[PDB]
C-alpha cells in the first residue's frame, strides 16, 4: 500500500525553525514528485511547493518562497520541509501528497508558541447507573490541562471505534486545553470486557493507558 | 495567481437530494481542475480530476463538469457518509490553487439527546480538583442548551463545552459539558445536576447525582 507518514515537532518557539518529515513507503520514492500543502483549521488549503526525490529540483509558491525549504533523503525514502522564522501564522496542519495528489499523509500539526508544553492528566469517566440508557452504558476518559493541541485518543489500542466520541478540546482560562473521549458499550458485558483509553501527547512525551472501570 | 471562487460556502441537504458546488476560475483553466473531499479529522481525498474524471473507488454519485472558467461538482443521491468539506483545485498553471471550500451538512429528523453525567474521579479529587462531565449523545439539530445546577442553584462561569462535528453514519451530534470546581467547593454541596433543553424534548431533562461511594 502506498503510504505517506508525516511527523515532526508539534510545538515550536516563535522566530525558531522546525523541520517536518514525510516518510514514503509502498512505492518508488524517487519516481514521483512530492507536494507540501498547508491548512489552517476551518480555513482553506494552500500549495507550498514540491520536489523531485530524484533530482532535487524544487518549485515553490512565491508566498512561501522564503518560509519553506524542501529536501529529500533517498536512503530513507523521506521528504523534508523546513520552516524558518516561525510566527503564529505558521501554526497550521501540514500535509505531504504525491505528484498527482491521489495519496496524502495524515498531516502534522504545528503550534508556534513561546509557552511551555504541559502534559495532560487522564482521569476515568466511569460507567455507572447515571451513565446508563437503553441497555447501554457510556464511559470514557477526561484528558485535561495540556498544551498545545493535539492529543490523540484511542480505545483498546484502536480495537474499539464504534460509539466513540472524542470531543473537540476546549480552552480553559489558564490557556491550557481539556478534552473528553467517550464511548457507549453494552451494559451486559461490563463485567467481562476491558476498556482502556490510550492517550498520547507528543510535545510532553505523554503516553498513558487508563483502564476505565465501573464505579464501585 | 488565478483564484478559484467556490460557492456556496455552506450547504444543508437531506439524504437523496442533489447537491452542486461551483468554482469559477479567475483566468481560464481548460480542464485541469480537480475536486477533493475532506471528511472531519481526515486529510483531503481526490474525488475528481481533469474536470470530469473520477478517481478510482469514487462512487458514481459524484460527477464533475465545466470548462474554460466555470466548473461544478454534483453529488446526486446524497448519502450520510458524504458529509464533509469539498475543495476544487486548479492545476493548469503554477502556483497550484484551491477553491475556498464548501461545507456540506446533512439535514435529518429530530432526535432528542441521551443524557449522561459523570461525577469526578477519585484520582482527580486527590489532586485537589473536581470536574463533573455531562454528556448529550446523538441528537439533532445541533442546537442544545446545558445548564449546571448545584443544590438547585444555576451555575455560571465554571463550565466549558464543545460539540462534535456531524456524525457520518446517523448525521447526529453529541456534546460534552464540564463543570470544574476546586475539591473544596465541590465538597460544600451534595446535588450536582445537568439540565438539558433541546428540540426533541417537550420540557427540560435533568440528570444528577448526590455523592455516593
Amino acid at each position: 500500500q502506498v503510504q505517506l507518514l508525516e511527523s515532526g515537532a508539534e510545538l515550536v518557539k516563535p522566530g525558531a525553525s522546525v523541520k517536518l518529515s514525510c516518510k514514503a513507503s509502498g512505492y518508488t520514492f524517487t519516481s514521483y514528485w512530492m507536494h507540501w500543502v498547508k491548512q489552517r483549521p476551518g480555513r482553506g488549503l494552500e500549495w507550498i511547493g514540491m520536489i523531485d526525490p530524484n533530482s532535487g529540483g524544487t518549485k515553490y509558491n512565491e508566498k512561501f518562497k522564503s518560509k519553506a525549504t524542501l529536501t529529500v533523503d533517498k536512503p530513507s525514502n523521506t521528504a523534508y520541509m523546513q520552516l524558518s522564522s516561525l510566527t503564529s501564522e505558521d501554526s497550521a496542519v501540514y500535509y505531504c501528497t504525491r505528484r498527482d495528489m491521489d495519496y496524502w499523509g495524515a498531516g502534522t500539526t504545528v503550534t508556534v508558541s513561546s509557552a511551555s508544553t504541559k502534559g495532560p492528566s487522564v482521569f476515568p469517566l466511569a460507567p455507572s447507573s447515571k451513565s446508563t440508557s437503553g441497555g447501554t452504558a457510556a464511559l470514557g476518559c477526561l484528558v485535561k490541562d495540556y498544551f498545545p493541541e493535539p492529543v490523540t485518543v484511542s480505545w483498546n489500542s484502536g480495537a474499539l471505534t464504534s460509539g466513540v466520541h472524542t470531543f473537540p478540546a476546549v480552552l480553559q482560562s489558564s490557556g491550557l486545553y481539556s478534552l473528553s473521549s467517550v464511548v457507549t458499550v453494552p451494559s451486559s458485558s461490563l463485567g467481562t470486557q476491558t476498556y482502556i483509553c490510550n492517550v498520547n501527547h507528543k510535545p510532553s512525551n505523554t503516553k498513558v493507558d487508563k483502564k476505565v472501570e465501573p464505579k464501585s | 495567481e488565478l483564484v478559484m471562487t467556490q460557492t456556496p460556502k455552506f450547504m444543508s441537504t437531506t439524504v437523496g437530494d442533489r447537491v452542486s458546488i461551483t468554482c469559477k476560475a479567475s483566468q481560464n483553466v481548460g480542464t485541469p481542475v480537480a475536486w477533493y473531499q475532506q471528511k472531519p479529522g481526515q486529510s483531503p481525498k481526490l474525488l475528481i480530476y481533469s474536470a470530469s474524471n473520477r478517481y478510482t473507488g469514487v462512487p458514481d454519485r459524484f460527477t464533475g463538469s465545466g470548462s474554460g472558467t466555470d466548473f461544478t461538482l454534483t453529488i446526486s443521491n446524497m448519502q450520510s457518509e458524504d458529509l464533509a468539506d469539498y475543495f476544487c483545485q486548479q492545476y493548469s498553471s503554477y502556483p497550484l490553487t484551491f477553491g475556498g471550500g464548501t461545507k456540506v451538512e446533512i439535514k435529518r429528523t429530530v432526535a432528542a439527546p441521551s443524557v449522561f453525567i459523570f461525577p469526578p474521579s477519585d484520582e482527580q479529587l486527590k489532586s485537589g480538583t473536581a470536574s463533573v462531565v455531562c454528556l448529550l449523545n446523538n441528537f439533532y439539530p445541533r442546537e442544545a442548551k446545558v445548564q449546571w445546577k448545584v443544590d438547585n442553584a444555576l451555575q455560571s462561569g465554571n463550565s466549558q463545552e464543545s460539540v462534535t462535528e456531524q456524525d457520518s453514519k446517523d448525521s447526529t451530534y453529541s456534546l460534552s459539558s464540564t463543570l470544574t470546581l476546586s475539591k473544596a467547593d465541590y465538597e460544600k454541596h451534595k446535588v450536582y445536576a445537568c439540565e438539558v433543553t433541546h428540540q426533541g424534548l417537550s420540557s427540560p431533562v435533568t440528570k444528577s447525582f448526590n455523592r455516593g461511594e
